[PDB]
């Protein structure tokens, strides 16, 4: 089956950032021979790398690719939002073992300051400057409704919130 | 010639540090000789201390001279803006100072005020005034959307910008308010947007709900004071009353007074009960001399029956 | 006589903001008339460029000159220490400065409070606070130190870290001050260093500089309410005082009653000379009956000789 892998790898973006989806896949001969299934439409990309170049509000939801009588990818969530801040992770469902990534993106890569990670509710890190949280390995204890507060231009902020959920891989 | 106005800060330190004593220099030169007065300010208010205005020495055909203000560490890291303003011939001529940062505006800010009750009720001509603050001068000029909660729509308002001291801009928003649908309860709503901005600053007023009670008025003046004898300062405690939107105002002969006479506090919240405010005002003994009676006046909702309450006092 | 030398630099507006051309002056005053070199040091170091147009000003006895240092914008955000040094008689004075660090290194702020007049007055054991809340919970410990103005001993310091609910961690530190070295103006330093704390914290306070006022206390009662029988507030007007340090308490019967009583207004400044305070006690029925002379006291520095005013609160 086809994949689709995110460059960079966050699922949600802001209005007007840049994400570039591509078609990853095993024996894929030629690489302009793929279809780019959006929700629910058909898009006219090629090359297997769709670009989002100025994103807008309409550019999330579903998205899937398609290679020969092979049927289309698991179909990746996008979500683009518009706020002072906003929570990107790797992915929403992450396995035992897999990398989890966090991050608190300021709005039009502001620098952020003293940007506080709340797990559920308790303060997971705090650091004085805009910084991720990278945890190598996954637990099932990780996991909840993540947030991050921080200081854009002096003022205190709230990013959306983030339902992570951490399963047990067989 | 104009004047020509610089201000030198004070040392700081050598190592990393801030003196305990600041000295703000502010160098006036280059003026044609007379009399100028030196006038500090401190975000817009005119201090009264022991600032050393120096002597006026005159260099060929032009003057110079300089005034110091000095401070504590406190209150330069408290981040204020000290002006030093010349009035000179009838003209004002400004510099300021502030301490300074790397790079760290202090973002766009709204803020959105309820009628006084003076507006509301004895003017009967209520407005809601949206202040945008913080406002770079990095274009934007931001756009000033107003509305109510049902959608009806709203009157015509003035829009005004004021470059501020401290670098901003501060942008008013006035409308005129419908009396009869303030009073029933509608919400009203200012959204300030601004190009380079997420999601826009709304900011949503309406008359305040919940019990109501009618303010207590006590009025008060001076059991005079040792020296002095030329002024006396009146009192006015009006306490007990819901919500907090009150007018304090401090009549006299059946004439308002300037606001700048009293000086009114903010509501604070009382034990078990309503609010309290508290106003003060300096006569001169030109005025308490006709004998008339400084009349304290309360403006609330709650004041019933003509949403006005009043103690009327005079010095002995 | 040895010169008396100071540093003055070129103060920043727009607030942020860099000017473009910082300048330097060295004010070397008070020596006696001679032949002075002055020269510029950038970390012990000798530029090329420098101003030496000032001449000596014989004021009396002693003498006054200076000189000035213009500089690139670039140049000041080096963080290169600057000396104005000064040979005399074979003598060699120095003073240094750079660019100001922040008073919060990269977010981590300092308030140093000052000890009010209570603890400073009544049982005579103040104590200065230094309170730095923003920091990143570390195993490195906060290595905060107290030091004076004149070098001598201080006292031992409480330590008070603790971790808050938003990940940040608290330190405070309370000394007992001496309230003579306090009166004389001795400048308590708390000084903040961490691990990973760039440069090092300063906070300093001194006794409150300028004029000395004594509070001008008066207290009221209020006239009987109808349909309150139990509440019967009174109300203490307090002004004309210098500085804004003021503590205001209610005695009963020869009793402190407890402060969450009395709500009691900041010191806001009022139009004449200082400040004014505007404490508000509500007393119930069975202490109304059992009045026996209310006292509103008003504890300040400058309220000779007692250190304190108080005054009397009769229904009748
Ligand atoms: C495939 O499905 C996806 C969803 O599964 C479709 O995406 C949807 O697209 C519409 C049209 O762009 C979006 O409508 C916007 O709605 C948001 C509210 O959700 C509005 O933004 C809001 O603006 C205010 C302004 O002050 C701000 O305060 C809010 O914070 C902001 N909202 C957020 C969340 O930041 C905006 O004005 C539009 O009305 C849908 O939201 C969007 N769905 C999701 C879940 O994001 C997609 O269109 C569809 N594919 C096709 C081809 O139609
Ligand atoms: C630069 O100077 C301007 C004024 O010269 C500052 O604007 C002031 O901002 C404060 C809040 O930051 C405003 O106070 C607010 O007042 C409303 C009622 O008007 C009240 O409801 C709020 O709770 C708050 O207290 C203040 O009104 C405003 N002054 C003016 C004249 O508009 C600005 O903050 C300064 N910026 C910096 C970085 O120093
Ligand atoms: C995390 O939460 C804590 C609450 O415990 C915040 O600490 C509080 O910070 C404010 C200023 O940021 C302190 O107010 C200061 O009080 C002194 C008292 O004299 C006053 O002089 C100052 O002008 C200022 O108003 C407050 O005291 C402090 N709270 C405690 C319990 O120490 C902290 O700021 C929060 N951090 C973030 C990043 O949100
Ligand atoms: C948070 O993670 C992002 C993405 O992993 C980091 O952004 C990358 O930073 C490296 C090194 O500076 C650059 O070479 C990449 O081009 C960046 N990628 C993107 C998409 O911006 C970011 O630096 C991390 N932040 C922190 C504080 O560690
Ligand atoms: C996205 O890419 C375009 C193309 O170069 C660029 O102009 C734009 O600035 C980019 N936007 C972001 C947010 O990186
Ligand atoms: C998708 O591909 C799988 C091959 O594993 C096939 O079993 C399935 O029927 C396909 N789904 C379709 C054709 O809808
Ligand atoms: C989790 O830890 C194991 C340790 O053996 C490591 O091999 C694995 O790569 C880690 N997972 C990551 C880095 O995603
Ligand atoms: C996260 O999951 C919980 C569990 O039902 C739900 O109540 C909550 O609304 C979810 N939050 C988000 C942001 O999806
Ligand atoms: C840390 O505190 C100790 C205790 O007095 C002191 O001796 C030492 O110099 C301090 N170190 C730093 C780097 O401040």
């Amino acid at each position: 089956k086809p994949k689709v892998s995110l460059n960079p790898p966050w699922n949600r973006i802001f209005k007007g950032e840049n994400v570039t989806l591509t078609c990853n896949g095993n024996n894929f001969f030629e690489v302009s021979s793929t279809k780019w299934f959006h929700n629910g439409s058909l898009s006219e990309e090629t090359n297997s790398s769709l670009n989002i170049v100025n994103a807008k509000f309409e550019d999330s939801g579903e998205y899937k690719c398609q290679h020969q009588q092979v049927n289309e990818s698991e179909p990746v969530y996008l979500e683009v939002f518009s706020d002072w801040l906003l929570l990107q992770a790797s992915a929403e469902v992450v396995m035992e073992g897999q990398p989890l990534f966090l991050r608190c993106h300021g709005w039009r890569n502001w620098d952020v300051y003293k940007v506080i990670y709340y797990k559920d509710g308790e303060a997971l890190k705090y650091w004085y400057e805009n910084h991720n949280i990278s945890i190598t390995n996954a637990t099932v204890e990780d996991s909840g409704t993540y947030y991050c507060t921080g200081k854009v231009w002096q003022l205190d902020y709230e990013s959306e919130p983030l339902n992570i959920t951490v399963i047990k891989a067989p | 010639t104009p004047p020509t106005v610089k201000i030198l800060q004070s040392s700081c330190d050598g190592g990393g540090h801030f003196p305990p004593t600041i000295q703000l220099l502010c160098l006036v030169s280059g003026y044609t000789p007379g009399t100028i007065n030196i006038t500090w300010l401190e975000d817009g208010q005119v201090m009264d201390v022991d600032l050393s205005t120096a002597s006026t020495t005159q260099e060929g055909e032009l003057a110079s001279t300089q005034s110091e203000l000095t401070l504590s560490q406190k209150h330069w890291l408290s981040d204020r803006t000290y002006t030093c303003q010349v009035t000179y011939q009838g003209h004002t001529f400004e510099d300021s100072t502030k301490k300074c940062a790397d790079s760290n505006p202090r973002g766009v800010s709204a803020y959105l005020s309820r009628p006084s009750p003076f507006d509301l009720f004895i003017r009967k001509s209520p407005t809601i005034t949206c202040l945008v603050v913080d406002l770079a001068p990095s274009k934007g000029t931001v756009n000033l959307t107003w509305s109510r909660a049902s959608g009806k729509p709203v009157n015509h308002s003035t829009r005004k910008e004021e470059k501020q001291r401290n670098g901003t801009l501060t942008v008013t928003s006035t409308l005129p308010v419908g009396t009869r649908d303030w009073i029933e309860g509608e919400t009203y709503q200012c959204r300030v947007t601004h190009p380079h901005l997420p999601r826009a600053l709304m900011r949503s007023t309406t008359k305040t709900s919940g019990p109501r009670a009618a303010p207590e008025v006590y009025a008060f003046a001076t059991p005079e004071w040792p020296g002095s004898r030329d002024k006396r300062t009146l009192a006015c405690l009006i306490q007990n009353f819901m919500p907090e939107d009150i007018s304090v105002q401090w009549l006299h002969n059946e004439v308002q007074l300037p606001d700048a006479r009293h000086s009114t506090t903010q509501p604070r919240k009382t034990k078990g009960s309503g609010f309290f405010v508290f106003s003060r005002l300096e006569v001169t003994r030109a005025e308490w001399e006709q004998k008339d009676e400084f009349i304290c006046r309360a403006v609330h909702e709650a004041a019933s029956p003509s949403q006005t309450v009043q103690r009327a006092v005079s010095v002995n």
